[PDB]
């Protein structure tokens, strides 16, 4: 299929972010200016976020034998773009203290955002693979951006080796799937099977290797052991981006792949993902019980939240609001993780103990305790709305083991989240507008969490508007 | 056609087995180059002429050149590598080998249970691959250029000397 | 006349051999070598799958595979170079400071 | 056909005879000629750490060789791709030249300090 | 006999079970990359075997 001007206007955030990559690269080639390159990157990401309006007025259509644009793609593109914008905003005061070159950071953030947009728009195995790699490799650079530090270099090496292994696993999986089916489109993965013979062994093994790669990319048990180390060792804006944008884009493409494929309603795949989600929730909540480090704690939190996401994933073909639950939960999780990792970044900036935070930084302490109440699914917070959606979807499809796992993991998460949120207020022994901009970002994130936890109807209507093709 | 395929596959398997059980990095890289040549012969036997040409041009001509370059600059004299031989120590290698073994039997069970009409070996020229590459696969080309650019920027930022 | 199953078996054998070399070797260079073996075996499987169906999609996926392999080898060798520059060893078990 | 298999046989004979020719050249060089010993004969001739710029140059060769393979695939199918494929390849070369200019200006391709 | 509240300890038994399970599960995070790759291959074997059994 050729490309039309309507297909070009469907390509608007991808083209805008790519043009931003080229412009920022040429500006770095002209003269190394941190402020101007950061401003150009933020301008390009905001331009793509604005041009999502024109993409929405363009309608839902198919641009490539690879790409499909609908409201689902707009919602995930907007989430990825917002996460990238917050990552740049948090990264500028951190990069104010970096002795080496700071301008490549925003180039890598823009390329990873480009990969996230491609993963949001992906309707093909090639686009899935290229979006995963386009997210992964700039994250290899960003995790080891402070390569002089021991922890950052260790996390970069671990992430690079493990993600190369997961990329090979995923690629061999789609190789087996394409050997079985003969078409790499999402809709044709198992379309040549009928009369109850959907569980062909080669297709199931290829999808299993794809599950191995994606469950690495989604921090799902037992491909989750990288998450606390890579989260801790990486810089805190990089931890923010890796927690929000990569996970959201990869889960969106997994959502689209399991909706569109005929093999997605297989019983064996459903049971395997049920086991993975159960173990992910239980293990991620249990392993964060005795964590004194905030970053590893939030990595195990990411594992648990992705387990709740997979619980919402499993009931896709049976329930009707599974995608709506995933969208509401992902908006809430983006806001909560953005706020928490942003306060962590603002306390880690510039590049050179959360106890007693209220006595010198009260606003950041309030924002942190709002997000740790949000990640626990406490009412008046958007994470509660997401957990309620997950529980409703689990109750509809009679996923009782998953529902009990969500309740037990919620209790354990309540324990450690409240431990940190109340360690904030105990007793223990800047001056630029970009730090204030990061503070405004985390403050609006906390206000959004509180308002959409009290009044979740506009977000529900927005997510219900983001309906993919049938 | 089939005889060349089976001979090249056997050569690639034996060469890869020699890579994963060697102590000399240059010998391991040379055996890896030999396996890449054999897999290129497999590609040429199956009619994917462009794939084999790219295996020897790029995989056996650029990437392994980069690996050989790095091994040259490290001056690897086997310090605590040849003096350890811990991979040849059995209780280290029995576990992962049996892991890959049971994974291989599961994948072989998957492979043997599929329809196979045979590969006719019709040669697919690079002209058709180029037509497809700039036809139904255009975003793949541009975003792969961006991926190579990302790798360029990342490894330039990491691999400086100062 | 070449069976598809034999080519897929060869690709799977090279894949699991690359994984074995990735696991059992402490040296980061040999793990990078094993990763290259795994991704090249996956590219071989995709080429065989494309050749059975008479489609150029297998070779296109091979091209994307080797683009990823080249860029990943570049990044991994840069990380190995910095590890050898500041640590004077390639032991991947020595870099284990972050745990628990 | 007969002509194609005759071409395959001729190519196989070419490769085999070339490899056997250099192998027999080695065999003749090693087998013929007397051998004699000296004390410093085995010592390497030395007239009586490497920089990372080598790695950078080889890395740039690898990356631009992959983009060269993309242009290789384009160049053999230029007429059937039409003006649309020309626009796509122009964007591709624009990205390539932007990356090259960025490498030039930051001194990545500058060998001398 | 009851001054130590036995039912309170009976319902606090899940708390110590969760603590013990978390302490045991944290041993898998030893920080070694080779063990991480081995765990990924273990998960691949387990997922593939479960998919073959339930098919
Ligand atoms: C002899 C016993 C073993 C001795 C030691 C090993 C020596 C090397 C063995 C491997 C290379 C040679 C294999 C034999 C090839 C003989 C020619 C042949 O089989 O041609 C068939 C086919 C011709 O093309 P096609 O169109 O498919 O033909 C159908 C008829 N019209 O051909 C094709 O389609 C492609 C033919 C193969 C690809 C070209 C050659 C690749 C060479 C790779 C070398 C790898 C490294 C070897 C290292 C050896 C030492 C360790
Ligand atoms: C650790 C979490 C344990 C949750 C247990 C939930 C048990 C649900 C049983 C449902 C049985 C349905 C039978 C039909
Ligand atoms: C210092 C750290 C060293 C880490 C070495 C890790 C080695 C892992 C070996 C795994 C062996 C598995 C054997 C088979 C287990 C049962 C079958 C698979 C699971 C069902």
């Amino acid at each position: 299929m050729t490309i039309t001007p309507q297909n070009l206007i469907a390509l608007l955030p991808l083209l805008i972010v790519g043009l931003t990559v080229v412009v920022v690269m040429l500006s770095i080639a002209w003269r190394r200016n941190h402020f101007l390159n950061a401003t150009l990157s933020v301008i390009g990401l905001n331009a793509a976020l604005v041009s999502l309006w024109f993409v929405g007025q363009a309608g839902a259509m198919d641009v490539t034998p690879l790409m499909r644009v609908d409201g689902f793609a707009m919602l995930y593109t907007g989430l990825v773009l917002l996460a990238s914008l917050a990552t740049c905003t948090f990264a500028y005061p951190w990069l104010e203290g970096y002795n080496d070159n700071k301008d490549e950071f925003y180039l890598l953030v823009l390329i990873a955002a480009l990969g996230g947009i491609l993963l949001a728009n992906a309707n093909h195995l090639a686009s899935l693979f290229l979006g995963i790699e386009l997210i992964s490799l700039p994250l290899f650079g960003l995790v080891g951006y402070a390569f002089r530090q021991k922890r950052s270099l260790e996390a970069s090496i671990k992430y690079t080796i493990l993600s190369a292994a997961a990329s090979s696993f995923l690629l061999f999986g789609m190789a087996l799937v394409y050997a079985q089916s003969g078409d790499l489109s999402f809709v044709a993965l198992g379309k040549n099977l009928g009369d109850g013979m959907l569980n062909e062994p080669l297709l199931l093994a290829g999808f299993g290797l794809m599950i191995v790669g994606l469950g690495f990319k989604l921090s799902l048990v037992p491909f989750h052991l990288w998450t606390p180390d890579v989260y801790q060792g990486a810089p805190a804006p990089v931890s923010t981006f890796l927690a929000t944008a990569s996970k959201i884009a990869i889960f969106g493409v997994v959502m689209r792949l399991f909706l569109y494929a005929p093999v997605g309603d297989s019983e064996a795949i459903r049971v395997v993902l049920a086991i993975i989600a159960f173990a992910s929730i239980i293990f991620g909540n249990l392993m964060a019980l005795s964590q004194t480090n905030i970053k590893r704690l939030l990595g195990y939190s990411s594992i648990s939240h992705l387990g709740y996401l997979l619980v919402a994933l499993i009931a896709l073909q049976t329930g009707e609001m599974s995608m709506e639950a995933v969208g509401v939960y992902l908006a809430g999780y983006l806001f909560s993780s953005l706020g928490a990792f942003g306060v962590v970044s603002l306390m880690s900036s510039p590049y050179r103990s959360y106890r007693g935070l209220f006595w010198h930084r009260p606003i950041l302490a309030a924002v942190m305790t709002v997000m740790m109440l949000s990640l626990a699914g406490i009412p008046m917070t958007l994470g509660f709305i997401g957990k309620f959606y997950v529980l409703a979807v689990g109750v509809q499809a009679h996923l009782w083991w998953l529902v009990g796992a969500v309740v037990v993991g919620s209790a354990i998460g309540l324990y450690y989240y409240l431990r940190v949120a109340v360690s904030l207020y105990l007793h223990a022994p800047p001056s630029n507008w970009q730090y204030s901009a990061g503070g405004i970002v985390v403050l609006i994130s906390a206000l959004l969490v509180l308002v959409l936890g009290v009044w979740p109807q506009p977000l529900i209507s927005i997510v219900r508007l983001a309906m993919p093709l049938m | 056609m089939e005889f060349a395929f089976y001979i090249c596959g056997l050569i690639a398997i034996l060469a890869t087995l020699r890579v994963i059980t060697h102590t000399n990095p240059v010998h391991a890289l040379l055996y890896l180059i030999i396996s890449l040549l054999a897999i290129s012969g497999v590609f040429f036997s199956l009619g994917a002429y462009f794939a084999g040409a790219l295996e020897i041009i790029v995989y056996a001509g650029a990437i392994m050149v980069l690996f050989v370059f790095v091994v040259m600059m490290l001056n690897l004299g086997g310090s605590e590598i040849e003096q350890e031989r811990q991979w040849l120590k059995p209780q280290v290698w029995i576990g992962p080998a049996i892991l890959s073994a049971i994974m291989l039997v599961v994948i072989v069970y998957a492979i043997l249970g599929v329809n196979d009409q045979g590969i006719d070996g019709t040669p697919i020229s690079a002209k058709a691959v180029g037509i497809t590459l700039f036809g139904p696969y255009v975003l793949a080309v541009e975003l792969a250029s961006m991926l190579l650019l990302a790798g360029l920027v990342v490894a330039f930022h990491v691999g400086r000397e100062e | 006349m070449i069976p598809l199953q034999h080519g897929l078996i060869l690709a799977a054998i090279l894949f699991v051999l690359g994984l074995t070399g990735l696991v059992i070797r402490r040296n980061l260079l040999f793990m990078l070598i094993g990763l290259e073996i795994m991704i090249n075996a996956s590219a071989l499987a995709f080429v065989v799958a494309g050749s059975y169906w008479g489609q150029t999609d297998g070779q296109v996926m091979y091209i994307l595979a080797i683009s990823l392999a080249a860029a990943e080898a570049s990044i991994g060798l840069a990380l190995l170079l910095q590890l050898h520059r500041r640590r004077q060893n390639l032991n991947i078990d020595s870099v284990s400071e972050m745990r628990g | 056909s007969t002509e194609v298999i005759a071409h395959h046989w001729a190519f196989a004979i070419f490769l085999i005879v070339a490899i056997g020719l250099c192998c027999l050249m080695l065999v003749g060089g090693w087998f013929l000629g007397g051998r004699a010993r000296a004390r410093s004969k085995n010592v390497p001739f030395e007239s009586g750490r490497l920089s990372a710029k080598f790695y950078l140059v080889a890395m740039f060769f690898v990356i631009f060789d992959v983009e060269a393979l993309y242009l290789f695939a384009w160049s053999t199918s230029i007429r059937e791709s039409g003006w649309v494929g020309f626009v796509e390849a122009a964007i591709f070369i624009f990205v390539l030249l932007a990356g090259l200019v960025y490498l030039v200006r930051i001194g990545a391709l500058d060998w001398t300090p | 006999l009851l001054k130590r509240d036995p039912l309170n300890s009976m319902m606090n038994i899940p708390a110590v079970l969760s603590r013990f399970a978390g302490k045991g599960l944290l041993l898998s995070e030893n920080g070694y990359l080779r063990w991480y790759v081995a765990s990924m291959s273990i998960g691949a074997v387990v997922v593939l075997a479960l998919l073959m059994v339930l098919r």
